[PDB]
RNA sequence: GGUUGCGGCCAUAUCUACCAGAAAGCACCGUUUCCCGUCCGAUCAACUGUAGUUAAGCUGGUAAGAGCCUGACCGAGUAGUGUAGUGGGUGACCAUACGCGAAACUCAGGUGCUGCAAUCU
RNA sequence: GAGAACAGAAAUCUCCAGUAGAACAAAAGGGUAAAAGCCCCCUUGAUUUUGAUUUUCAGUGUGAAUACAAACCAUGAAAGU
RNA sequence: AAGCUCGUAUCAGUUUUAUGAGGUAAAGCGAAUGAUUAGAGGUUCCGGGGUCGAAAUGACCUUGACCUAUUCUCAAACUUUAAAUAUGUAAGAAGUCCUUGUUACUUAAUUGAACGUGGACAUUUGAAUGAAGAGCUUUUAGUGGGCCAUUUUUGGUAAGC
């Protein structure tokens, strides 16, 4: 193009060129009642890549955001989940994980236990009587389009069942009836564990057997049938109560051997 | 029709006076939500300093 | 009817050009601004004689016309139409108001004018070195028409260009110069190499 | 007739700086504001809700209130032969802290710290500022820089 | 050569413009149901003129998009309606093309009496895999010059497939 | 050092034309049983990461490139301007004294820096 | 701009570019691009109580606006508005 | 005019340092929006002609537009940029630091917020000059036709307009 176009062009912000943010929404989340002067405004950031889930507790400062705690789907094998890592179930598990991580990184894991026996009900985390208040965070789904049944409201549910008071309304959880404006909790509890995957597996296991294995080639490794997912995911839910703390990997190198190779691939000037 | 000659001279004769700012200004335009708690705070401070 | 030009001479008011705010304006009497061998290269006519001002006044679109005519009727009739290139620099855009009638003393446009400052070219004549005695006289018969002290100048620049004679020859001896219809295209030492070499292949 | 409105004569005044249209950068809603703070005013025509009047453009004032999405400032205004206090409520996009105080407070820190230092040293110091005093004596060398004589230049050969 | 570089088709649009509205458009809409299995969409008008007698918000044209192997099938049975002969002018810049036909029963449909004869436009578009990025919400972007379909690649693919007749006139 | 998520400053980051990219990662690519959404599982939702791949995307380079940023013995202490005179000039305008002082051209250089967490031969 | 039968300068359809050159009830200016513009869904904050403040301004009114408090509501998954 | 409270405070038609706002002059238009002269290199299935032509989505002259780099000159109601003068604010005692008491506001919170106690700093008490005293109140007279000059400047041809 010509020069008059470029010399009077305006570059949008870097992350709006990259497409990874919405400032019209960030201005609504980050900003706070000024009489609440320097207090933070905590967001449950949640993102669904092609094969991994990210969850984060994010505060906002001037020179970038600040991460209190975060969770990724690729450590759930520490508790027992090995396949179906981008799932409504894995989202609920990771929400419970991040919640139970933060609620002892702050020191409230005893007062607010959340719900220990899920039944798929819309229940908001109340405050204790004459004690600390729940951890009040909010939620921002990226550029995602909210639709009922989404993978992300599973994480919302796991969070609120962990205890950290994410306000929400049931009309985007699945099993909500547009007609009568009510919810079916049993369908929701089915989707918590394997209800949209186990049913499909035990459908194809007598409809089309070869294709069932072509897709679920991994669920036949340790001999997981399409009924053990309940006792698997609840054992995950309980181990997360047992030991939600983050314990990082062990590195084969020390951040200089890592850099030495890329320093002879990066194609300097 | 609006000959504004000799107005600044009249102004500067008797002086252009600043408003004489005070300590403890008026709390009329402030947040009532804060005003009430400030009120209830000062009485507690007075009760705490009467004994002490 | 017309006013005398000794009324609208000096830069008194601020300029009031033609636009949507001032749409209906009578058109100028000068329309031509270029005469002689227009389609003639910079190589033919090296020498440039200007006609500079010495005051700050207004020039009328009919004065420019009757000066151009009496400067072109001499050169063309004594040397030849293809001997020179004459260019009028200034253009009349200012507009002049008249109270043809003080309740509602606004004025209706009837003429145009050209704003000049202390040091400003009006006429620029491009010729060879063997035609300056004619050029100077042809501009002498023009300084009589429009008012003021106007001094004729013999430039150091080549033609209507910006470079002096020997600097321009330095540039021409290499491939740093290409011709246009009647102007030039200098070769920068910056830009896209491929396009820079496509044109000006005599260089390098 | 003549018009005296609320945004008259604000054509070149409230239009954004060139190549700065669009959303406001988030560091406007995160620079926190307390009472007693001192601020300047610059209004942006992208946020029509919370504007000042054109008289309060470029002015400077002190804060006296803090609410959601907005603050309130005290500004002294000339009219007739006295100054009137004006308590006006603005949003935060139209506000920037004034560095006149953030450059003063560091000098407070510096002179306080050096009054604590000299009070440990055993010296009596000066910490009032002073203007640019005149230049002192010096000896100017001629070892490499011999003076180059000069003369003015004529009119001809320049023209 | 390369997987995810072949000029795979993505969709085909069966546009029909009539010029007027009424039962005519419904008889233009009860025809594509069998030819596609999907409902058409009735396109609304845009401007005004006396020659064609149209006004805004009026339905004069109808079309349907179709993807998957159904577009391939329909094009295979609709190109021997043309004897597989296509002209270079029918190929656009970006390597997508199309063509008109007049007899909408030339495909072999069980002729409905109540509709008659009206033609049918086709315009098929293709794109090498990985063109999602121009459509998705998060992290949009364009595709490189090494990945853009053109007349050159499309006539190659259309000579390699369909076994002949691209009239390079 | 590379990468992801969230980002701050918002072109030194953009734009055009090519080239290269181990590692993981990101991404594309596989299927529609389910919530859901579309005229069109194209987008969007969900499922497996299982089947294939860097060609795109993405990152990094290259261009005596366009554009942008920085800077001065470039232009220029010029144009303009506050003050002064029983200064000049028919006047327009101009000069000088005290002071401030640009822009455009020109030339040279630069072509993202970084913040929290996680991860990579 | 390149393309598709009837189809043209133009009806409908598809692709590339596209910093606004469009539209925003109304004059002009300003402002606005995952919106303040187009389409759709839900809606009545176009509501009650009185106050504080800005503008023209004697710092009187009237008109129009700005930011809060006590209530009730909508809308949104939510911050929020 | 009457005075009242006070006694060099903290004010000032002032400068300096620091820190902000403007869109006037100037400059620019081979940068946007408009106005504008010139020829050159170009493009047509597409503005009109002439020629070869049965006719061509056919060839050559030709002329305007669109394309491209160039060129002459402008804008009070165009502008990337952007001065001079004038203008807003701060330069401490009603201050700084430490300690930590109150509350029905606020915080995930013994969180910050506002106001505080008790300590330390009080001498160059935090730029210059000067200060014929600073502050405050009441009451009322006359006026409420203006004019001349330097500079800026609008109508007007111009005026002791």
């Amino acid at each position: 193009k010509s020069s008059a176009y470029s010399s009077r062009f305006q570059t949008p912000f870097r992350r709006r060129r990259e497409g990874k943010t919405d400032y019209y929404q960030r201005k609504r989340l980050v900003t706070q009642h000024k009489a609440k002067y320097n207090t933070p405004k905590y967001r449950l950031v949640v993102r669904f890549t092609n094969k991994d889930i990210i969850c984060q507790i994010i505060s906002s400062t001037i020179t970038g955001d600040v991460v209190l705690a975060a969770a990724y789907s690729h450590e759930l094998p520490r508790y027992g989940i090995t396949h179906g890592l981008t799932n409504w179930a894995a989202a609920y598990a990771t929400g419970l994980l991040i919640a139970r991580r933060t609620l002892q990184k702050l020191g409230l894991d005893e007062t607010y236990k959340g719900v220990e026996e899920v039944e798929g009900e819309y229940e908001l985390t109340e405050a204790v009587e004459d004690g600390p208040r729940p951890f009040k965070v909010f939620l921002d789904i990226g550029l995602q389009r909210t639709t009922t049944g989404a993978r992300v409201f599973g994480a919302l549910k796991g969070a609120s069942d962990g205890g950290l008071y994410v306000p929400h309304s049931e009309n985007r959880f699945p099993g909500w009836d547009f007609e009568t404006e009510e919810i079916d909790p049993e369908l929701l509890r089915s989707y918590i564990f394997g209800g949209h995957v186990s049913q499909y597996m035990e459908e194809l296991a007598d409809d089309d057997e070869e294709r069932f294995s072509e897709l679920f080639k991994g669920y036949l490794a340790d001999d997981i049938d399409a009924d053990s997912l309940e006792d698997i995911y609840t054992s995950a839910h309980e181990a997360i109560r047992a030991d939600p703390a983050f314990k990082p990997t062990e590195k084969k190198f020390t951040k200089e051997q890592y850099a030495a190779e890329s320093k002879k691939y990066r194609q300097t000037k | 029709n609006h000959t504004a000659h000799n107005q600044t001279r009249k102004a500067h004769r008797n002086g252009i006076k600043k408003p004489k700012t005070y300590k403890y200004p008026s709390l009329k335009g402030v947040d009532p939500k804060f005003r009430r708690n400030h009120k209830h705070a000062l009485h507690g401070t007075a009760k705490a300093l009467a004994a002490a | 009817a017309r006013r005398p030009a000794r009324c609208y001479r000096y830069q008194k008011n601020k300029p009031y050009p033609k636009s949507r705010y001032n749409r209906a304006v009578p058109d100028s009497k000068i329309r031509i601004y270029d005469l002689g061998k227009k389609k003639a290269t910079v190589d033919e006519f090296p020498l440039c004689v200007h006609l500079v001002s010495n005051e700050l006044e207004q020039l009328s679109s009919e004065a420019l016309e009757a000066a151009r005519i009496c400067a072109n009727k001499y050169m063309t009739t004594v040397s030849g139409r293809d001997a020179f290139h004459l260019r009028v620099r200034v253009h009349p855009f200012h507009v002049l108001r008249i109270n043809k009638m003080m309740r509602g003393a606004w004025g209706k446009p009837h003429g145009l004018a050209a704003r000049v400052d202390i040091g400003q070219i009006i006429f620029s004549v491009r010729t060879k070195d063997s035609n300056k005695d004619v050029v100077v006289e042809g501009l002498r018969r023009a300084r009589y028409k429009f008012p003021g002290q106007q001094k004729i100048i013999l430039s150091k620049k080549w033609g209507f260009t910006n470079l002096d004679r020997p600097e321009y020859l330095k540039k021409r001896e290499a491939g740093e110069v290409k011709d246009d219809g009647a102007f030039v295209k200098f070769l920068s030492k910056k830009g896209s190499l491929e396009n820079n070499i496509r044109e000006f292949p005599e260089y390098f | 007739g003549k018009s005296h409105g609320y945004r008259s004569r604000t054509r070149y005044m409230f239009q954004r700086d060139f190549r700065k249209h669009g959303a406001v950068h988030l560091s406007t809603y995160l620079k926190v504001y307390k009472v007693g703070d001192i601020v300047d005013i610059k209004a942006n025509g992208s946020i029509q809700k919370g504007m000042p009047h054109k008289f309060y453009q470029g002015k400077t004032g002190v804060v006296y209130n803090v609410t959601k999405s907005s603050v309130g400032v005290i500004i002294n205004k000339m009219v007739g032969n006295r100054y009137l206090e004006k308590r006006l409520n603005l949003r935060v996009e139209h506000i920037k802290h004034s560095k006149c105080r953030q450059e003063f407070l560091e000098r407070v820190k510096a002179n306080a710290a050096k009054r604590a230092e000299a009070k440990a040293q055993g010296v009596a110091v000066q910490l009032k500022r002073q203007p640019a005093q005149p230049r002192e004596s010096r000896i100017v060398s001629t070892e490499g820089n011999v003076p180059q004589t000069l003369a003015p230049v004529p009119y001809e050969t320049f023209i | 050569q390369n997987p995810m570089r072949d000029l795979k088709i993505e969709k085909l649009v069966l546009n029909i413009s009539v010029g007027e509205s009424g039962d005519r458009l419904t008889r233009a809409s009860k025809v594509l149901e069998q030819l596609s299995g999907q409902t058409p969409v009735q396109s609304k008008a845009r401007y005004t003129v006396r020659t064609f007698g149209i006004r805004r918000n009026e339905k004069i044209a109808v079309h349907v998009t179709v993807r998957g192997p159904k577009a391939e099938e329909i094009l295979e049975r609709g190109l021997k309606v043309k004897e597989y002969q296509l002209r270079d002018r029918n190929f656009s810049a970006t390597g997508n093309f199309g063509f008109g036909i007049d007899e909408h029963i030339d495909l072999g449909i069980k002729y409905d009496p109540s509709i008659g004869i009206f033609g049918m436009d086709f315009y098929v578009v293709m794109n090498r895999p990985g063109a999602r990025v121009t459509r998705r919400k998060r992290c949009k972007g364009t595709v490189g010059n090494s990945h853009k379909t053109t007349k050159e690649d499309t006539v190659s693919w259309f000579k390699q497939k369909y076994d002949a007749d691209v009239l390079d006139k």
